[PDB]
């Protein structure tokens, strides 16, 4: 059981997390626009740029956040960027779209121009993820404990970093045992999807340098593009 | 080239 502060984190990231979500003009382009590889890899591009967006405006809201040097709020986004991105696009894909949606946005997504050796995993990453029955609250602790990773490259202060990760994990370990009793192992279940979720950083480097279709001057500073 | 996402962090 939750303690009454882990209760109250909970609650201001959970009103964090809900306060930001799918535009419908971007999820009516999935289910009316041309598809060809172009046209699917814009609406692909317009969907990570308004991640972006909604993951600045999170992420600036962590308790601590904002106390934290300069230089490393800055390094904890350019890190958790793509792993968040895919966290976000996993939730998305199996939980905020009716069942049409879904197939289509796969569809594009295997016809954007993307290779083979980046689509695999994705889905199969989806598919793991999916498995687990996420709730609400799991995604909005996951994404933030991904974002406050203390091992990211170019952190002067990891044990500030640390510090406000372990809150997290603490409310996300309490979590696991109460939804799920039946599995006492869930806990590092989920924490195994974060293993699989760092395997996209070379992946998404791979299909970086393999291009050259425009990206958005937001997703080219935070990808270093 | 902080400009972007310097920006988003720092507006209120
Ligand atoms: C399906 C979903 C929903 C929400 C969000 Cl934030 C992202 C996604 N995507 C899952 C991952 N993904 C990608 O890696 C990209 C990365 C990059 C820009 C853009 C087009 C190409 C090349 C594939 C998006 C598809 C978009």
């Amino acid at each position: 059981e939750l303690t009454p502060d882990q209760q109250t984190l909970l609650h201001f990231i959970m009103d964090s997390y809900n306060k930001q979500r799918m535009p419908q003009e971007i999820t009516n382009k999935i289910l009316k626009e041309a598809f060809s590889a172009e046209e699917n890899f814009l609406i692909l591009t317009e969907m990570a740029t308004n991640h972006v967006q909604v993951l600045v405006e999170f992420t600036k809201k962590l308790p601590g956040f904002q106390t934290l040097d300069h230089e490393d709020q800055i390094a904890l986004l350019k890190g958790s960027a793509v792993e968040a991105m895919f966290l976000r696009s996993a939730e998305i894909f199996n939980k905020k779209l009716p069942s049409g949606h879904s197939d289509l946005l796969e569809a594009r997504i295997r016809n954007s121009g993307i290779s083979d050796e980046y689509i695999t995993p994705m889905f199969s990453f989806y598919k793991s993820i999916g498995e687990l029955k996420m709730t609400q609250e799991e995604y909005a602790l996951l994404t933030a404990i991904v974002i406050l990773s203390p091992d990211r490259q170019y952190i002067k202060d990891r044990e500030a970093v640390e510090k406000l990760q372990e809150p997290l994990l603490d409310v996300l370990q309490k979590l696991c045992k109460i939804h799920q009793p039946e599995n006492p192992q869930h806990f590092a279940c989920l924490l195994g999807r974060l293993t699989e979720l760092r395997t996209f950083n070379h992946h998404h480097a791979e299909m970086l340098m393999s291009w050259r279709h425009k990206f958005t001057p937001l997703l080219c500073e935070i990808w270093d593009v | 080239d902080h400009q972007l996402l310097r920006y988003l962090l720092d507006k209120d």
